[PDB]
């Protein structure tokens, strides 16, 4: 199925995935694309920040679902 | 035009033009209550042409629970009357004025109006105007934990850059025929399918370099094509992509026709349902007002709360809206009614004032249109919220006490706070305490710190300065700036100049942290933020942290024994550009400015401070031999900056720079062109100068070029202040001294190593001036200071790197872009300083309420730049077993006092059923199972602190009032296992 990531600055994203597929696999997909490390992936859905470990099915991920991939800031 | 002294930080979000269209747009602003003068603040730093308050309205008590310029004293004085002074204080180039007439032919003059405190039906009437005369709208209002802001900028808003992101740009490797663009070494472009790009440098197909945007079609990564390119060429070299960007018309619906069918922007997925049910109460909002001759439901009221419930009701049906309405949480907008937060006007206010810039400026992409929001999981849960604790007391508070209550009004007034920087966010921080009442209870107290002077660019978002306190400290005005806020703080408050760190653990220490509540930081730094993260969670304390980054923000919650701390994840690291690059192969602009601050470093700095640590550190030769990446350098800056190239007038000086323009802009071409040839291959036949490489041409010096005398009369001017002369700017002189130079010849050596002895250096060294004939005698270092445009210090950079751009035929950069990369500048404004301020004040309210669940915080993300909020709940600390208990890998630490090793081990074994069979502090092992049982029958009486002194062979620091050891212990079933930490409480 397709799912689709937003990132903070504006872009989106489009992930080829099944609800069984583990976050670590939706985060390998994202550095295929973006170059970023998994570890510095911040991916939220509904709400919740998305763990290594778990699968999309255990966040209620489904079809055309939206992701936002966002950043820490450092400017204070 | 504009001043970039004081705009600098906020140029680098918006850029000149879109100031310029700032600074003929006045703006109207309906309502000075806290949310309205949020918004006319932020307005007024931002530098639009003209604010207009009206709010004819007295001023009640209640008005300053949020609303921070008005005192007692104000009370039944028209807001907007008593907030203008205070108002026009921000921004001398801007103008602020009251009105008490409100004309519909009137609102002609303003390029868009706030509103606030209106009602639905009186907005209806400005929109329906505004809308039809080309004037932009925004209505925002904070009702509790509730907010809601509608834009509606006409229906052919054209934005011209929807997400304020610079253009992408890339080196280009091949283009074939088809139209498919390969890019270089593995190089991403970052573009999407739709995206616009121009091109330049091409070879094989000039055609293509004209400048005709070309719609892009992603195929990979690294790839995506542009559509047949055949007309123009058989196959695409080299090139460089540049990003056009498109313009967008947004066509808004009025707030009338709207109403029936609202578009909205969720700022939480998590809360998708709400912002249908949010549409419906405001306008019941506004109708119970109508009827209750413009009064709210009263705090927690169950009647109100009822009428209200109906009237949501009629207006669903009014409006068609086929939704089940949440009468529960429909009903706790009516008991919040007339909650006003401090925290909610300034997350909605910094959010607001920074769509009224899109409606004046036409950059980011605006609200469209209903932005409805919540942060409910605020609300108190240990204390009893009913329409007998939130009832109004007759105080500034009562806005907030009709949310939390008076039981909560005590605890906020009783926190221990430690605010870590003064600056944007800390200016906000301090603004927002004062209105909650923080720390003015008994035991209340707040402690701010910031080693840093107020400037004149800091005024732009710092809003507690004010010109004349430029070269004050930070901490102090702040402190002081308060004290008038809210009086109630006055000696409640303690400032400090310390820079947080390792070295300030004397002030902050043990017993400075024990008495603390909560620590909050608003730093400027990641090193800063991972030092104060490590002390709470050693003093295990919360801590509330957020950052910003021109419009973009966030903020995470760090909740002892909860969740993880700021630490426990990554973030991308900060760019650094390889050796080569910046050396000798350099291909954008940006590597000639880092190029270029290292040379002003390397002339006006290093060599200076050496020949002053010759004349002051009685062994420095030795130890520098020792030390020293570069014995030779340090040896020939002496020799060279004390006697053979010292200047004895400013004549002198002018042949220096002369002498430096050939030996960096020419004679170090000539060496690399002679190791490189410009027709030079590699090992596979391709020419060396390709890709990343650009072939370097040597300057000849032309008096009659900008850059080359801008780079002669800032070297010059550098020199001069090095040794003290006094520096001229009159062409004449510099004409005079010039023609008549004669270069000495230059030759490119062989057998020089251009990355892609014991003799010479100690004679060299006894040929220096001995320090005893120079008693005294100092010279006088550059220190880079990027904000002060008469020290020639941006000259220099911005002259010596564009003549680097010339030798590598790259495209210079005026000052304004050089300062900012050169000063490192975080591109910063107002609007997301308000913003990150009000939600890290919301997460506030939990951690005095002692929430234990972790569902109820939230980090927050946002970019007020494309309308984006979202949240998250924190993680939770990674979780240990330990024979069956639950260990935090995080927050758990085993708590002795000084007993003896004996103690020690007898305590592990039977009260935690682990075996000890090392101890361990630091680097040093102070007790193993394993050891004589001589060692042992010697150090198992000791105190810990006796082990730890004798076997460091060192006294404890007098002090020290804490220990920490680490055990590796076996568990009840002889297994090896990993337990928390020790801290021995001495
Ligand atoms: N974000 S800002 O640039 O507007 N101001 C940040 C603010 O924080 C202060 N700061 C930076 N680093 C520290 C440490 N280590 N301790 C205390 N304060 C610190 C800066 O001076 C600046 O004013
Ligand atoms: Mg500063
Ligand atoms: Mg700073």
């Amino acid at each position: 199925m397709q799912i689709f990531v937003k990132t903070l600055t504006g872009k989106t994203i489009t992930l080829e995935v099944e609800s069984s597929d583990t976050i670590d696999n939706v985060k390998s997909k994202i550095q295929d694309k973006e170059g970023i490390p998994p570890d510095q992936q911040r991916l939220i859905f509904a709400g919740k920040q998305l763990e290594d470990g778990r699968t999309l099915s255990d966040y209620n991920i489904q079809k055309e679902s939206t992701l936002h991939l966002v950043l820490r800031l450092c400017g204070g | 035009t504009i001043d970039e002294g004081l705009y600098s930080r906020q140029l680098y979000v918006l850029g000149h033009e879109a100031m310029k269209q700032m600074s003929q747009s006045n703006v109207l602003i309906i309502g000075c209550k806290g949310l309205g003068v949020e918004i006319a603040k932020n307005v007024c730093l931002a530098g639009v042409k003209s604010v207009t308050l009206y709010d004819p309205q007295p001023t009640r008590i209640e008005d300053l629970s949020s609303q921070y310029f008005l005192t007692e004293d104000d009370i039944g004085v028209p807001r907007a009357k008593v907030t203008v002074s205070k108002l026009a204080e921000l921004n001398q180039y801007v103008p602020v004025s009251v009105v008490d007439e409100l004309s519909t032919e009137y609102l002609k003059n303003f390029k868009c109006v706030v509103v606030t405190e209106t009602s639905l039906t009186k907005q209806l009437e400005i929109n329906d105007f505004t809308h039809k005369n080309h004037i932009a709208y925004i209505a925002a209002d904070s009702r509790g934990l509730f907010g809601s802001i509608f834009c509606d900028f006409g229906e052919n808003f054209i934005c011209t850059d929807t997400d304020g992101n610079e253009p992408l740009t890339g080196m280009i490797a091949s283009i074939t025929d088809d139209g498919v663009v390969t890019m270089l070494e593995e190089t991403r472009h970052g573009l999407e399918n739709g995206d616009f790009v121009k091109f330049t440098e091409v070879k094989g197909m000039p055609g293509l370099n004209d400048g005709t945007p070309r719609k892009v079609e992603v195929k990979g990564p690294y790839t995506f094509s542009i559509g047949s390119v055949k007309d123009l060429g058989s196959a695409g070299y080299n090139g460089v992509f540049t990003q056009v960007k498109v313009p967008t018309k947004i066509s808004f619906k009025s707030l009338r026709e709207s109403l029936k069918d609202p578009e909205y922007v969720y700022p939480d997925f998590g809360k998708m349902m709400r912002p249908p049910q949010y549409h419906i109460a405001f306008q019941a909002l506004s109708a119970f007002a109508d009827a209750h001759e413009g009064s709210l439901p009263r705090p927690r009221n169950d009647i109100d709360a009822a009428e209200f419930f109906e009237f949501c009701k009629k207006i669903a049906s009014t409006l068609q809206f086929d939704v089940e309405l949440d009468e529960k949480l429909i009903k706790e907008i009516s008991y919040q009614a007339r909650g006003d937060l401090v925290a909610m006007s300034a997350f909605l206010g910094g959010a607001v004032a920074q769509e009224v810039l899109k409606a004046t400026t036409s950059k980011f992409y605006p609200l469209k249109q209903y932005f409805y929001f919540d942060s409910l999981e605020s609300l108190p849960s240990s204390v009893t919220i009913s329409e007998e604790t939130c009832k109004p007391r007759g105080c500034r508070y009562d806005g907030q006490i009709a949310v939390f209550g008076s039981e909560f009004q005590e605890k906020i007034a009783s926190l221990s706070t430690f605010l870590v920087g003064a600056g944007a966010i800390g200016c906000e921080m301090l603004k927002n305490w004062a209105m909650m009442g923080v720390a003015t209870g008994e035991s209340g107290h707040i402690s701010v710190t910031d080693m840093d002077s107020i400037e004149k660019s800091n005024l732009n978002r710092q809003f507690l300065f004010r010109p004349r306190d430029v070269g004050k400290l930070k901490s102090e005005c702040a402190s002081t700036a308060v004290s008038i806020m809210n009086p109630s703080l006055t000696g409640k408050i303690t400032s400090y100049q310390e820079r947080v760190g390792p070295e300030s653990e004397g002030i902050f220490g043990d017993e400075f942290f024990e008495k603390l509540s909560l620590v909050t930081n608003a730093l400027d730094n990641v090193e800063a933020r991972m030092y104060v993260d490590r002390r709470c969670v050693f003093f295990e304390k919360p801590l509330l942290e957020s950052g910003t980054l021109g419009t973009k923000g966030n903020t995470q919650v760090v909740v002892p024994h909860l969740t993880e701390s700021y630490g426990s994840s990554q973030d991308p690291p900060e760019k650094s550009f390889p050796i080569c690059t910046l050396k000798n192969f350099p291909n954008r602009i940006e590597h000639t400015i880092a190029w270029a601050r290292d040379l002003f470093e390397g002339l006006f700095k290093q060599p200076i401070d050496n020949v002053n640590m010759y004349l002051s550190s009685p062994n420095f030769l030795e130890t520098s031999l020792k030390t020293s990446s570069n014995p030779r350098e340090v040896l020939e800056n002496i020799r060279d900056y004390l006697v053979t190239e010292k200047p004895l007038s400013f004549e002198e000086c002018i042949m220096w720079a002369r002498l430096q323009f050939d030996k960096f802009f020419n004679n170090n071409i000539q060496q690399l062109l002679f190791n490189f040839p410009k027709d030079s291959v590699t090992s596979t036949g391709q020419p060396f100068w390709s890709g990343p490489k650009r072939a370097p041409t040597p300057l000849s010096f032309d008096i009659h070029n900008r850059e080359h005398f801008d780079f002669i009369v800032a070297a010059a001017s550098l020199y001069a202040f090095n040794y003290g002369l006094k520096s001229e700017t009159d062409p004449a002189i510099y004409e005079r001294v010039l023609a008549g130079y004669n270069p000495p010849p230059f030759a490119p050596k062989s057998g020089i190593k251009i990355q892609v002895d014991k003799q010479e250096l100690k004679s060299i060294a006894d040929s220096l001036p001995p320090p005893s004939s120079l008693v005294g005698f100092r010279l006088t270092p550059a220190e880079f200071e990027k904000d002060d445009d008469s020290n020639h210090h941006i000259d220099f950079i911005t002259a010596a790197s564009n003549l680097r751009a010339m030798n590598y035929d790259i495209t210079p950069a005026d000052r304004f872009k050089t300062k900012f990369v050169a000063g490192k500048i975080v591109p910063a404004m107002c609007t997301s300083t308000a913003v990150v301020s009000g939600l890290v004040c919301l997460e506030l309210v939990k951690l005095v309420d002692g929430k234990k669940k972790i569902e109820e915080y939230k980090n927050g993300f946002f970019n007020l730049a494309i309308g984006l909020f979202t949240f998250s709940d924190p993680i939770a600390s990674p979780k240990m077993k330990v024979n069956g208990k639950e260990i935090d890998k995080i927050w758990d630490r085993y708590n002795l006092p000084d007993c003896t090793l004996q103690e020690l081990i007898d305590y592990f074994q039977k009260e935690e059923g682990l075996e000890v069979t090392m101890l361990s502090s630091g680097v040093s092992l102070l007790y193993a199972n394993f050891q004589p049982p001589k060692k042992l029958a010697e150090r198992l009486p000791l105190k810990i602190s006796e082990l730890v002194e004798q076997i460091t062979k060192k006294k404890l620091e007098p002090f020290r009032k804490h220990l920490v050891l680490e055990i590796c212990c076996d568990d009840a079933n002889g297994e090896d296992v990993e337990v928390p930490f020790i801290c021995i409480k001495l």
